[PDB]
């Protein structure tokens, strides 16, 4: 089915499916049950920044999430992405709410992928950077309830006019162009991603989270993947 | 493991 | 119809449609009859490099073509692209041959577009770089006779197995993702393009040329645009 | 003497030396009397952003200054920098106050210079970006009253503990490494600069301004260049 | 004394000081006796490319050396550079010859360092790229026998007019501006280096090698560091 | 030219 | 204008 | 370790 590799910013602890009992960041490899998690001191109402990095030499997917004036949270996982994802993929952001809710607002998003071959001066690269989103963002594939242009931002989940996050919402945004992550002649392959988000909820228990993901180019939101499934997984296995 | 939410 | 803005590397002088009587580089704005041309000392069999630049402040589209160990050729044209092209466009390369022929080989291609808004640290950007092409280049839209993978290169026009350029050939390659060239809040908008090519012909009179173009996202090769029309224009008006 | 090329953000109108009667941005080529000026709707207390651009093909030095939610100001000047500045230069920022004063705070500063030769894949480049300054910024040459580290910012002119801008102050900051702006084999040479500043004054008439400059590597603050001379020129000729 | 961290491309096996019995690439942390080595199938007369990478999250210094049409060689070492090098450093290239010799020619060199703080959009960066060197390269500190401009290249060790590598030679080239590798507010720090070299020798046993190094800003060639000591270490301890 | 300050 | 090909 | 040069 869809091959998913995601770094989740999980705001709601679903202890029955493996979530530690606190908001946390985790690395998901084809399963919502993170292979590795780190405690995340999430701040309701504050704008945060997440950095995701990986390279084919060290074979380690790492993520660093921070808020201004606070200590960051980090989580790493040794995994060879060549053995998990296809040659061509699509990168995106996903978010959902269930019985509980929060806004899943993205203010900016940047991604860089480089493949260096065994040739002199040969490097294939792709880099995009969104610091403001438009109502008609042709270079993005919006799925579910995701929309753009609301104050130049990307709203992954439904938000009513009065600025209230709706529940049972799921939305994803994928960059239009496929991304080449593996090439036979590459000696070094690497990608870096960064995005600033604003999670806000009128409740003491916001849910469910935001995830940066990499999937097969033809990925679609799995049916019933609202809430704890973050719009990425069809079930909790 | 774990069970105390936040 | 299709809105075309192109920098042509015209190898064959069709004096009846306005071409000066020598190979030349020109700036075409919706017409094959260049608004401005410069003499080009084209070198059959040598790898050349073309740089195309423009910014919304100076409103001047310039191009510089050079070969190693030789003096370059340059041509500029004051034009406000906002008044010619739509907000969203697609960039690509086009080439053709007619009664005369040449190979229209692209070894590498890079493009960078930046839009700076009136905000602090707000810049929207897109950059791609191909130093080697694959047989299955998913992030490129191939049109006509264009193919990829032949020794990691992009062949815009038909070349037989024995390395011979075929006549009456036309092909184009467009980057998969649309490109945003104008935004209401942008204070500075700019793009830079660069590509290395290898034009080779067994004849003393190669034809017809290579052109870097910007068009409406839905552009297709006009019928009968082989030869002198470079796969860009439907007629010579 | 020192060769100076500067884009000035002049906050005080010294009509006797050529200043229009209003805050303005101008292009100075070896003289404080700008060769070209544009009206600048300066905002006391707001953080602004200036973009400076130039390339050897168009030979036009342009500058765009903007504040969030406001229309920008722009000024251009056709000048061949090869005929004014030496091969190697140093870039920096300068500021001063005289009888009147203001803070001349720099929050971030970025500079990029590229030289493309007539070779395949040959580009010489330098790029630096400061988003936060340290008390010991070894890669910067501080001159006059300029200091770094005060809340991660660069204070070009004296500011007392209580946050009050001192008068008769002059300070400059130059990037440590010389910058190569011309090479015999270059076919395209270009630079782009950007910086965010915070000009603040307790008075209705702040003075004197901030200027991004390019000079001979050995440039020093001219004696008596406080006030209207912006720490760049020895006299008003 | 001088703090040295280097990735060596060792062409001569000095088995008595720990060198494996074959040309190899190694990671040196304050000692010529590499903490880790990899077999290197060095090609006399061919232009190679080395990529050096590291980031503060994974804390792993890796290097990949390759030649066109050949399989690359790689070596990694888990080391926290914050615990070895000072906050401010200088990066460079070093080379030497002893009783045996080879040319230690650098055709291009690029370096990128980034420090991302816990702030929104705050990144401090430095990047330089040399694709051609000049006789008067003001942004480089040449030490020993290193010279620039010979066909736009950097010759780290003495080469006679007839293109013959001299023995008992040592030379280094350091980038003029210090490099900030650590900042208190940084959440992610990283650097990437790349250089193409041409090692050529008229003998069957070339010596001694090329090394990319990072040292205290005031580093100088240790006395008697010719030959096996690569111009980096004072002794073989 | 000019003479009315701001 | 022009008419002498190359 | 090692002792056979190249
Ligand atoms: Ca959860
Ligand atoms: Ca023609
Ligand atoms: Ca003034
Ligand atoms: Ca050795
Ligand atoms: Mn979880
Ligand atoms: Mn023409
Ligand atoms: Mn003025
Ligand atoms: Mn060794």
């Amino acid at each position: 089915a869809d091959t998913i590799v995601a770094v989740e910013l999980d705001t709601y602890p679903n202890t029955d499916i493996g979530d530690p009992s606190y908001p946390h960041i985790g690395i998901d490899i084809k399963s919502v049950r993170s292979k590795k998690t780190a405690k995340w001191n999430m701040q309701n109402g504050k704008v945060g920044t997440a950095h995701i990095i990986y390279n084919s030499v060290d074979k380690r997917l790492s993520a660093v999430v921070s808020y201004p004036n606070a200590d960051s949270a980090t989580v790493s996982y040794d995994v060879d992405l060549d053995n998990v994802l296809p040659e061509w993929v699509r990168v995106g952001l996903s978010a959902s709410t269930g019985l509980y809710k929060e806004t899943n607002t993205i203010l900016s998003w940047s991604f860089t992928s480089k493949l260096k071959s065994n040739s002199t001066h040969e490097t294939n690269a792709l880099h995009f950077m969104f610091n403001q989103f438009s109502k008609d963002q042709k270079d993005l594939i919006l799925q579910g309830d995701a929309t753009t242009g609301t104050d130049g931002n990307l709203e992954l989940t439904r938000v009513s006019s009065n600025g209230s996050p709706q529940g049972s919402s799921v939305g994803r945004a994928l960059f239009y162009a496929p991304v080449h992550i593996w090439e036979s002649s590459a000696v070094v392959a690497s990608f870096e991603a960064t995005f600033t988000f604003l999670i806000k909820s009128p409740d003491s228990h916001p849910a469910d989270g935001i995830a940066f993901f990499i999937s097969n180019i033809d990925s679609s939101i799995p049916s019933g993947s609202t809430g704890r499934l973050l719009g990425l997984f069809p079930d909790a296995n | 493991m774990y069970w105390y939410p936040y």
